[PDB]
Formats: C-alpha cells, sequence, structure tokens
DNA sequence: TGAGCGGCCTCGGCACCATGTGACTTA
DNA sequence: TAAGTCACATGGTGCCGAGGCCGCTCA
C-alpha cells in the first residue's frame, strides 16, 4: 500500500552533483542510486535509443514503514521532448521540501501527471512484465479488475466494474497469440467484442491487479516496495508532447 | 462623528438610541471604538443583552483598525487568575460576541493562539488564527503541540472539529513540519462538526450595514 | 411467445414470452414432447396448449361479464384469471372457485334471518357444474 | 431513567481519551460502562458525602490517584479548560 | 389466547408516533379519524355525526395537520394507540410513499416442482395465519388491498417479552414484516429481513397458505428492489415479465394491431425508416454528423434499450429502474473457459448504459441482449449465449 | 458535553462558587476513575492479546480496583 | 533490508499460493453443473 | 467469559467452515 | 418571512474477500 | 538455508439503516 505520486520535470537534471547541498539542508545523508536501464528490450518496442537513467533517491533513516521510507524515483532520457519525470511514495513532509529544493536549485517546471485510459491500459500492460536476474522477461499473470465510475444524468449508473480472473486473462492472451502487451491486444479487444464497451473511451478510474498493484488516474499504489522499469518507461512516454 | 464620542463621554436610554442611530448613519473612528469598548468592558451597570446588542449593532469601523484597538481589546479578553485578581471578570458571552465581531472585521499570531486555549472563545478564535497563518514559516512544532494538546483535551466542545480545521489549514499551507495527518487521525473522524465549522455565517444584515457605512466612508479607500 | 434455437442441441427453448405467471408456459413447454421440441408440430402443440388456457380465461371472463351485463347479479369482483369471484344475486354473497369451464367449489356467505343452512348447503351443491348450467339455474332460482 | 447516564453522554465524555490512547469499545462495553458509571458515582458519594477542604484531598490520597495537591491541580490541568483550572488554582 | 386482538394497546413512544403522522396528508387523517371512531371509538365524547361535524369545522378552518395530530394523540387517544391504528397508519405511509420500501420476491413452488398460483380467501387466511403464529409469538396481522395495484399486502407485527427498571407492563413491538400477495401469481413479495422472525413469518405463511399439499417458498432473487409497482412490473403476473429491454415492444404490443383492422395502415405497406448498420469494425476508428441520421442512431439506441422507438412514456429513464445487476459472461475460446464478471451499481443501470451508448462510448451494434435490459433485475451467468439466473 | 455539564449532572443528583469548585473537583476525580479503569482494561486486553476490550475485562479490572479501595 | 527482502519473498510465495487456491476453486466451479 | 463475536472470532468460524468443506470434499475423494 | 420535503451523506455495524507475517515443514 | 503449506489476525471494499443538516421551496 505505497501510493506513488507522479510529477514531470521540464529539464534533464543531473543528481550526482549538488546532492551534498540537499544533504546539508536536510541534515541527513540520502542514498542516491544510479542505474542505466534499457526498458524496451523487445525488438518490436524499439532497438535504438532505449537507454534511460534511473535515480533512486531515498531519505534513509530507519526501515519500519513509509513514514521513514518515502522513496524518490527519477527516470530520464535526453532524446525526448520532455526529458525527466519523478515519482515518490510515502507521506513524509520532507518530500515537498525536496521538491522545493529541486525547483529552486535546478530551475525546473514541475506539474502533476494524469493518466488517460489508454495510458492506464499500457501501465497495466507494463506492470506484469518482470525482469529476471538471468536477463529474461516474465509475464506474471494477475486477476485484473477494470473499475469504472461513469457520470450519467440523475446518477443512473454511478459505477460499474469488470472483473477478469487470472486464468481467463492468460487464456485470452494465449488465444490472441505470443504478445507482450496482453491487456491492450487481447483483454480489451475481447471486452469490446463481447460487451460492446470501448474501455479506452469509457471513464476508467482504476484497474486493480489483485495482490500486486492498483493504478489510478492520478496515483499508482503498489504492494511491492518499488516500481518496475516498464511502468516508469510507459509513464515517460505518457507525458511526451 | 462628534455625536458618537459625545455620547461616549456622556456615558462616562436616549443616549443608547442616539448612539445606535449615529452608528447606523456614520460609524465610529478607531479611537472612538477604543473608548467605546473601554467603557463597555470596565463597567457592569449596562445590561448584558444591551452589551451584545451594542457589539453586534453599534461597533462599525470607518477605516483601518489600528494596532492599539487590538491591544486594548486583548487586555479585555483575559481572565482573572492567581496573579491578577483586582480586575473584574469580563462576561464570557461578551468575550465571545466581541470575538465574533472581530471575525466580522509573528507576535500577534502567538497572541491569538494563546487565547485559543479559552474554551468559550474557540468558536471564533479559529478564523483569526487561520487568517493570520499566511506563510509556511509561521507554523512550528510547538504550535502543533499546543493545538493537539488542547484539541484532544477533555472538557471542551468545539476543540476537536475546529482544531482539526486548524491542522488542515496548516497541512494545506506549509507542506513541512513533519507529517501531521496522523495527528488529524487521532482527533475526531466524524466529518460533521468540522463540516459545520468550515462554513461560517457573519450576519449578512450586519455585513450590509457595514457595507453601506463603509461606502459612505472614504473615497478610493 | 418467442423461441430461440439452442446453439448446441438444435432445439427450441422458451426465450421470451408475454404471458402472465398464472399460466405456467415454462411447464407447458417442458411438457411438450418431454422437454426438447424440434419440429414445427411440437411448437404448434405447445402454442395450442397455451392458447387453450387463454381461451379458458377469456371465456370465463366473458361469461361473468355477460352475467353482469344482463343485470342478473349485482356488483362483482374479478381476479386476473377470473377464477376467484364473488357476487350478489339479490343480497346473498355467492363466491365461487371455478376451474376450467366447470365450477368445482361454491360458498354462500351472506346470512339472512329467514335464510337457513341446510337449504344453503343444498343450493351450494346444486350450483356446482358447468358455467352455462350455473347461469341457467341461477336465472331459474332467481324467479 | 433520570439517574442513569446515556451512552452518547459517555461518548461525549471520554471519546477523546479513547482516541489519543488507542481504545476500541464495542457496544457491549459501552453498555457495561454505562452501568458502571452508576456504581462509580454511588461509591464516590459513599466515600465523600459532604465537601470541605481537607477531607477531599485526604480521600484522593486514600484513593491512590494523587500524592499531594500538586497532583490535584495537575490532574485538574489535564481535565479542565483554562478558566476552570485557573479558578481551581485560585481555590487551592 | 396468545393471539393479539384489535383492541389491545401496546407501549409505543409518543414522539415516534408524532413524527410518524406528520408525513400523512390531512385528508387521509380525516378518513382515518372517522373510520377509527366509527369502529373502535375514542376517549373524546360525542356522536359520530358530531365528530364528523367537528372535523368538518377543522377542514374548512384550514388548520395545519400538526394541530389535529396533537388532538388525536392527546385527547382522542391519550392512553395510547391501538394495534390496528399502528398498523393502518404505517400501511397508509406505504401507500403514500412506495419508493421507501424494498421487496424480495419468492416463488411458491410445490410438490413436483410446478409453481403454485397462490389464491387467498383473505379473512380466512388472516384468521388461520393469526392462529398459526399465535402458538409461537404474540402476533397481530393486518391485511389490505392496494388502491392501484392488484395485490393483497399483509403486515405481520411480532411482540416480545420485557440498576432497577421500575415498572412498564409493556409489550415491545419490533419492525413489522410485510408480505405482498399478488392475485394470481406464484411470485410472493416480502420485506427485506433475514432474522429468525422473518423466517418464522415466511414459514408460517407457507404452512397456512397450502392446506392441500406442502408448499415451499424458494427465493428467486437476493438483491432487493424498491417501489412495489416496479416489482409487479418485473416479477408480477404482467406481460412485462419475461419481456424486458429490447423485447418490451412485445409486452406492450404497439407494433401490430388486430387482424380485423385497416390494412392500409399495416406496417408492411407503410414501411419503416431504418439505417444500414456497418458490420465492419468502424466504431473504434472515429463529428457534426447530419441531424437526421443522428436522430436515427438515437432512435436505434432507444429501440435497443427500451424496445420502442418513442419508448414507454427524462428520456433515459427505463420502465423499471434497476439498482444492482451482476453478469458473469463465460465463453469457450479454444477449449478454455473464459469468465468475465461485470458488476453494476447505480439508480438505473440500463438507463445509464443507454446514456453511455448515446455518447458513443459503448457500441450499440455489439451490446448484447442481457446488457441491453433483457431479463432485467436478474443477475446470472451467460453460458453458450443463454442467460441462466443465479439462485 | 463539557465537564461543567457533568458538574450540572452531579448538582441535580444532589438536589455557591466554592461548592461549584468542589463539584468541579469531584467531576475531575470521576474522570480520573474512568481513565484509570479504561487504562487497566487496555492493560489486561493487551496481556491477553485482544486489540479491543470486553465487559469481562473491565469488570475484572474494576473489581481489582475496588478491592484495593 | 535482508529481513525485509525475506518478508517480501514470503509474501510473494503466499500470494502465489492463494492465487493457486482461487484458480483451483474457479476450475472446480467451472466443472460444476449449477 | 466467551462474549467475543467480533473479528478474530468470526473469521475463525468462516475459516473453520471452509476447512470442514475442504475436508469432506477430500473425504469423498478416493485419495 | 417560515415551515418542509428530498438528495446528500456520514456514522457505523455487518458481511465478505483480501492480505501480510510468524510458525512450521521440505529440500 | 530457499521455498512451500498453514492458520491466524488485521486490512479493506461494499452495503445499508438511521439521522442529521442542507437546499432550496413554496405560501
Amino acid at each position: 500500500p505505497y501510493t506513488w505520486k507522479f510529477l514531470g520535470i521540464s529539464k534533464q537534471l543531473s543528481l550526482e552533483n549538488g546532492i551534498a547541498k540537499l544533504n546539508q539542508l536536510l541534515n541527513l545523508e540520502v542514498d542516491l542510486d544510479i542505474q542505466t536501464i534499457r526498458v524496451p528490450s523487445d525488438p518490436d518496442g524499439g532497438t535504438a535509443a532505449d537507454e534511460y537513467i534511473r535515480y533512486e533517491m531515498r531519505l534513509d533513516i530507519s526501515n519500519l514503514d513509509e513514514g521513514t521510507y518515502s522513496k524518490f524515483i527519477f527516470l530520464g532520457n535526453s532524446k525526448m521532448e520532455v526529458p525527466m519525470f519523478l515519482c515518490y511514495c510515502g507521506t513524509d513532509n520532507r518530500n515537498e521540501v525536496v521538491l522545493q529544493w529541486l525547483k529552486a536549485e535546478y530551475g525546473v517546471i514541475m506539474w502533476p501527471i494524469k493518466f488517460e485510459q489508454k495510458t492506464m491500459i499500457k501501465l497495466a500492460d507494463a506492470s506484469i512484465v518482470h525482469v529476471t536476474k538471468e536477463n529474461i522477461e516474465q509475464i506474471t499473470w494477475f486477476s485484473s479488475k477494470l473499475y469504472f465510475e461513469p457520470e450519467t444524468q440523475d446518477k443512473n449508473l454511478r459505477q460499474f466494474s469488470i472483473e477478469i480472473p487470472r486464468e481467463s486473462c492468460e487464456g485470452l492472451a494465449l488465444g490472441y497469440g505470443n504478445t507482450m502487451h496482453p491487456y491492450n491486444d487481447a483483454i480489451v479487444p475481447y471486452i469490446y467484442n463481447e460487451t460492446g464497451m470501448a474501455v479506452e473511451r469509457l471513464p476508467l478510474t482504476s484497474v486493480i491487479l489483485a495482490g500486486h498493484t492498483k493504478i489510478m488516474r492520478e496515483s499508482i499504489v503498489t504492494s511491492t516496495r518499488s516500481l518496475r522499469n516498464r511502468v516508469l518507461a510507459v509513464v515517460l512516454q505518457s507525458i511526451q508532447f | 462623528s462628534l455625536i458618537l464620542d459625545d455620547i461616549i463621554l456622556s456615558l462616562t436610554k436616549t443616549t443608547l438610541s442616539l448612539l445606535y442611530e449615529k452608528s447606523k448613519q456614520y460609524g465610529l473612528s478607531s479611537p472612538q471604538l477604543q473608548a467605546l469598548v473601554r467603557l463597555l468592558c470596565e463597567t457592569s451597570i449596562i445590561d448584558t443583552v444591551t452589551k451584545v446588542y451594542i457589539v453586534e449593532n453599534c461597533f462599525l469601523p470607518d477605516g483601518y483598525l489600528t494596532k492599539e484597538l487590538l491591544l486594548e481589546i486583548i487586555n479585555h479578553l483575559g481572565t482573572p487568575t492567581v496573579f491578577s485578581r483586582y480586575r473584574i471578570q469580563t462576561p464570557p458571552v461578551l468575550q465571545s460576541a466581541l470575538c465574533k465581531w472581530l471575525v466580522h472585521v509573528n507576535i500577534s499570531s502567538s497572541i491569538w493562539l494563546h487565547l485559543w486555549q479559552f474554551s468559550f472563545l474557540q468558536k471564533w478564535i479559529t478564523p483569526l488564527v487561520i487568517w493570520q497563518a499566511t506563510t509556511p514559516v509561521d507554523v512550528k512544532p510547538w504550535k502543533l503541540s499546543i493545538i493537539k494538546r488542547c484539541a484532544m483535551h477533555p472538557g471542551y466542545r468545539d476543540a476537536p472539529g475546529s482544531a482539526t480545521l486548524i491542522l488542515q489549514r496548516f497541512q494545506c499551507l506549509v507542506g513541512a513540519s513533519s507529517q501531521i495527518t496522523e495527528s488529524i487521525i487521532t482527533i475526531n473522524c466524524n466529518r460533521k462538526t468540522l463540516k459545520s465549522h468550515r462554513n461560517l455565517k457573519l450576519d449578512a444584515h450586519f455585513l450590509s450595514i457595514l457595507k453601506r457605512i463603509l461606502s459612505r466612508a472614504h473615497p478610493a479607500n | 411467445v418467442l423461441l430461440k434455437k439452442r446453439i448446441k442441441s438444435n432445439s427450441w427453448f422458451l426465450f421470451k414470452h408475454t404471458i402472465p405467471s398464472f399460466i405456467d408456459v415454462q411447464g407447458i413447454f417442458d411438457d411438450t414432447n418431454g422437454g426438447l421440441v424440434i419440429s414445427h408440430d411440437d411448437a404448434y402443440l405447445f402454442a395450442k396448449r397455451v392458447f387453450l388456457q387463454l381461451v379458458e380465461v377469456q371465456k370465463r371472463r366473458q361469461i361473468f361479464k355477460d352475467l353482469e351485463a344482463k343485470k342478473i347479479i349485482h356488483d362483482l369482483d374479478l381476479d386476473l384469471e377470473s377464477s376467484m369471484v364473488s357476487f350478489f344475486v339479490k343480497d346473498i354473497k355467492v363466491e365461487l372457485f371455478v376451474k376450467q369451464n366447470e365450477i368445482v367449489s361454491c360458498s354462500i356467505l351472506d346470512d339472512i334471518h329467514d335464510f337457513s343452512q341446510n337449504n344453503k348447503s343444498k343450493w351450494e351443491i346444486a350450483l356446482l357444474g358447468s358455467l352455462d348450467d350455473l347461469e341457467l339455474k341461477l336465472n331459474h332460482s332467481f324467479a | 431513567s433520570i439517574k442513569p447516564l446515556q451512552i452518547m453522554d459517555l461518548k461525549h465524555l471520554t471519546r477523546q481519551f479513547l482516541n489519543e490512547n488507542r481504545i476500541i469499545l464495542p457496544k457491549q462495553t459501552w453498555s457495561t460502562i454505562q452501568e458502571e458509571s452508576l456504581n462509580i458515582m454511588d461509591f464516590l458519594k459513599q466515600k465523600i458525602g459532604t465537601l470541605q477542604k481537607q477531607e477531599l484531598v485526604d480521600s484522593f490520597i486514600d484513593m491512590g490517584i494523587i500524592n499531594n495537591v500538586d497532583d490535584m491541580f495537575e490532574l485538574a490541568h489535564e481535565l479542565l479548560p483554562l478558566e476552570l483550572q485557573s479558578r481551581i488554582e485560585s481555590y487551592l | 389466547e396468545l393471539r393479539l386482538e384489535d383492541n389491545y394497546v401496546p407501549t409505543s413512544d409518543t414522539l415516534v408516533v408524532f413524527k410518524q403522522l406528520m408525513k400523512l396528508p390531512v385528508t387521509v387523517l380525516y378518513d382515518l379519524t372517522l373510520s377509527w371512531f366509527a369502529k373502535f371509538g375514542g376517549s373524546f365524547d360525542g356522536d359520530i355525526y358530531l365528530l364528523t361535524e367537528t372535523l368538518d369545522l377543522l377542514i374548512e378552518k384550514g388548520v395545519r395537520r400538526n394541530v389535529i395530530v396533537n388532538r388525536i394523540l392527546y385527547v382522542y387517544w391519550p392512553d395510547g394507540l391501538n394495534v390496528f391504528q399502528l398498523a393502518e397508519i404505517d400501511c397508509h405511509l406505504m401507500i403514500s410513499k412506495p419508493e421507501k420500501f424494498k421487496w424480495l420476491p419468492s416463488k411458491a413452488l410445490r410438490g413436483d416442482g410446478k409453481p403454485y398460483v397462490v389464491k387467498l380467501q383473505p379473512a380466512k387466511f388472516i384468521e388461520n395465519l393469526q392462529t398459526d403464529l399465535a402458538k409461537i409469538y404474540h402476533c397481530h396481522v393486518y391485511m389490505f388491498k392496494h388502491p392501484s395495484l392488484p395485490v393483497l399486502i399483509t403486515r405481520i407485527q411480532l411482540f416480545d417479552s420485557n440498576l432497577d427498571k421500575f415498572q412498564g407492563k409493556p409489550l415491545i413491538s419490533r419492525r413489522p414484516y410485510y408480505v405482498a400477495f399478488p392475485l394470481n401469481s406464484p411470485i410472493i413479495f416480502h420485506s427485506v429481513d433475514k432474522d429468525i422472525y422473518a423466517r418464522l413469518v415466511l414459514q408460517s405463511i407457507s404452512r397456512t397458505i397450502s392446506e392441500r399439499e406442502t408448499i415451499i417458498f424458494k427465493p428467486v432473487q437476493k438483491i432487493p428492489v424498491k417501489s412495489i409497482h416496479n416489482i409487479m412490473t418485473l416479477l408480477g403476473p404482467s406481460r412485462f415479465a419475461e419481456s424486458m429491454g429490447p423485447w418490451e415492444c412485445y409486452a406492450s404490443a404497439n407494433f401490430e394491431r388486430s387482424p380485423l383492422h385497416d390494412y392500409k395502415k399495416h406496417q408492411g405497406l407503410t414501411g419503416k425508416k431504418v439505417m444500414v448498420r456497418e458490420f465492419d469494425d468502424s466504431f473504434l476508428n472515429d463529428g457534426k454528423e447530419e441531424p437526421e441520421i443522428r436522430r436515427l442512431r438515437l432512435e436505434k439506441n432507444m429501440i435497443k434499450f427500451k424496445g420502442s422507438a418513442n419508448g414507454v412514456m427524462s428520456r433515459y429513464s427505463s420502465l423499471v429502474p434497476i439498482e444492482k445487476v451482476g453478469f458473469t459472461l463465460k465463453n469457450e475460446i479454444n477449449s478454455r473457459i473464459i469468465t468475465i464478471k461485470l458488476k453494476f451499481n447505480g439508480n438505473d443501470i440500463f438507463g445509464g448504459l443507454h446514456e453511455l451508448c448515446d455518447k458513443n462510448l459503448i457500441n450499440i451494434d455489439k451490446v448484447p441482449g442481457w446488457l441491453a435490459g433483457e431479463n432485467g433485475s436478474f443477475s446470472g451467468t451467460i453460458m453458450n449465449g443463454d442467460f441462466q439466473r443465479e439462485q | 458535553m463539557d465537564t461543567e455539564a457533568l458538574a450540572n449532572y452531579l448538582l441535580r443528583q444532589l438536589s455557591s462558587s466554592q461548592e461549584y469548585n468542589k463539584k468541579l473537583l469531584l467531576a475531575c476525580g470521576f474522570q480520573a476513575i474512568l481513565r484509570k479503569i479504561l487504562l487497566d482494561a487496555r492493560t489486561r486486553a493487551t496481556a491477553e492479546g485482544l486489540r479491543e476490550v470486553y465487559p469481562y475485562h473491565i469488570e475484572a479490572a474494576t473489581q481489582a480496583f475496588l478491592d484495593s479501595q | 533490508e535482508w529481513k525485509k527482502q525475506r518478508k517480501d519473498s514470503h509474501k510473494e510465495v503466499e500470494r502465489r499460493r492463494r492465487e493457486n487456491i482461487n484458480t483451483a476453486i474457479n476450475v472446480l466451479s467451472d466443472l460444476l453443473p449449477v
């Protein structure tokens, strides 16, 4: 239950320099981690300019809950119109101090990120593909639940959900064929063919993967302590102009 | 006008009606308001219903409220304690009505916060300490500790919802002063009393009276 | 009554119908050819079996409305299938439970001081039978 | 009836104490303490019937709650509004 | 002797009865007062005609209902209202405000399994029910016919037993249990209650209806629906039962006339105006479309969701509003059972879905029958294209 | 409902300024009894491991308290 | 942390076990007549 | 002293009911 | 100006699945 | 020691009756 709030950044800011100023301001050492991930390793997802820069800023004091574990995750690519976004979990009041310092030090323009319906479908696609230490990608199947809150006159239809079990989801994926985006290619077309609902047009408020994560229109909350690389990448292509 | 402070110096039934109608026509100046509240608080021969009728119908400022008027009012909002017994106790309904009239119109923030610990004043002190807190540096953990201590204190009625409103304003204001939403969780979770506290009525008849008096008052001010 | 073909068995099933619930159209359809129906003859047999019930209720309501129209009986109350009825002949509240075109139960309710109970039972036994016979014998005993 | 208190009176009385210090009361416990308030009031009136200066603080020392008058006007500090505890301090 | 007659006075709170009679209009209060004083009488002294003249003076005085409520609760019957009064006021509240009550249907199965079309002799049924429930609890039952609907609504009220609580000599009432009897229908509507007293009342009702062969009530639906008119439209003995949604045209028969009618006005001669529906997938690809064909696609959605071109008559409101439905669609995609659980919530599910179809969010050419309102207020599993309801 | 309301309850149970102060101190003592009893109830519930308290818990706590008093 | 990583791994194992139980229940319900 | 009809006591009852259903189902199985 | 019905709505009690962790077993 | 099965105790979503204030609202 770690909600991730997403904010975009107008500039490619380099964090390996100047973080000592943040350490002096906050009177505590942060555990900045540098990684260079290549998310679209699939040939159909692109084979060039796939490298990202992943920063994991962490206000490390103690490890009991998110009151002392408000992580910060930054992702960046210099070959894009918008070059950087951040996402941070927890509810500590030092996080907005970190954001204010980031603004006042790098001169960046920061705005909250809202996901569209197709963006949420692509994020649900991204959050099942897991990278393994043997450098392979594994699709872990979760019993999804598309959850809608339509606005109709006289509040005729307040809300309606579409629950899809795990074995039915993998059966739909195997029926479509060998694909790496199951929801956008197999689940959503099956829903459209059966019930007539275009879920990329309907007001979709959340899709819930049971036991793993439940992404919303403005936040992503995950049972897992971190956020995988595919979700970060899909958020990064989401905010492009 | 000179009729107002002439009636004030005369008070040192007909005078009350003349003061009411001249306030409804002209309105008092800041030294006139100072003298009027100084006369009203110190004596007790005037009836309490007439006292609240004065503070709800006669106090009508014309321009800026000076700091001296606030300092004189603060002197009258105190209570007799073990270190001050010579001064008489100002009536609590008069104090509450005066604070309500103040609602109608760094040191001073702590002044109003230390007066917030009064039980009967809590229903009108809270907009003042909300409106005083305009900057993130104004809030501090000692203010939060005092607010939480008086909020969760028993023997109070308006303290939970109103102090939850204060903490909500502080959370919306600073984004710092390490997290206080769990302190809000410790205080009441009914969303009804502070729901009624978050919308407040200011007696729009008196607002229109002050509106017309102030429109009769200074051009381009 | 609308019948759709089953996808896996090639036989009609009771999809939708606009017939009220006092006529067990599902039971009649399941009774037709022992469940499944295939040919148009079985569908027409089910249709005739339920149309006979429609004829029964319409004919019963027609007989009672004609009894009211001839001013033989006073104001009466009809239920939906016109089976449980009650009416006044002069002032006697005669209430009837009637099955298909045949009265199987009768009840004389209103009691007059001149009116007795053995003659009441004899009238109740005599009033049983067909509906046309009831009209004829009621007009006979009215005079 | 007239002498027993109500359940909502106990909510308004001790709701903040069960909130700051985490206490969970089901409805059966609420009815039980509504019953117990009468027994507590009868025991308090049996122990202290009339009220004068020294006997109340001597009884509260015997109650095991306090040890001196300092504990008296510190316990009154955490249970009364500011004007009332100042008035009690002027009384003691 | 444990049966409760129509003259016993129970202990009822005066303020609850005070706020209960506030909702009734003045004319039903007038009719109730004259009927009550004609039947049972009151503590007020006077002739029946004299009391009629007094209430007449009250009604051409134009007095508010509060004064007459205080009168009938403080001088007419100051000791307390009789059980017949307490039942009849609440039944009149049911008549005045039908949307404040939720009902649960139950079919009257019997013997082999054929439904039993229940028929009631009302006075004998009330007597037998009261004698049956008198063996267990202190029961009073009151029965009346709806002024508009062809039903027979009963009201079963059960009474229980009874620091020093001083003395009351009371008989505390519980919430009443209502069971609605349509005239000729196996479906029985009863109030929403799952405690042991509701089970006792339904059990005694099943034992006292039968008298020839044992009858069991099997619940056909677990989601309550408001507004007794709507549940007679859905589950009652009407044409709209088993013809809902796109098939309400058959239940209303607005499309064909008698064969004895003018054949110049036949549908096949005058014709109807329709549009070519594109079977190719073009809904996902796509502004200021022509207002005549826009009216035709609005009519197409209206026809799909309400059965009629003009509807059964804002305009999205269906014949019966539905609160909760849940469909479990199952298919077989290459020897794999693929289940999809669609749950719905709102004030009118199919009206909201019609509005979403009008906003081009749901393809009206691909919206199935069960989603369109067919077999409405029934939640079930769609296997092999056939909808079977849940139990 | 303030402590002065409980003082009003106590005075109407027994039926100037100094007696008002006496009754206010009595109300403070009553609140102290209730707080101590509830603290003992939580202590025994946590000893047994239950998150909430129950009537037998607080009955045992108040019997142990009145045994010492 | 090491123990936190162990707790996360055991959490994932228990989640997989619960999903297997639910899948078996759904299969058994698919074989059911009603 | 068994007035506990809340959580940690009704979830235990539901879990025991599920366990008994699983047990009788496995009892009907040959192995 | 004053009573007054209706959507809102939250309290909270109940119902049920969902969930994370220690204890224990298997390899 | 990594992984698995287990009941267990808490988290949480949905639901609904009670009741309160609101929101005009109309005479």
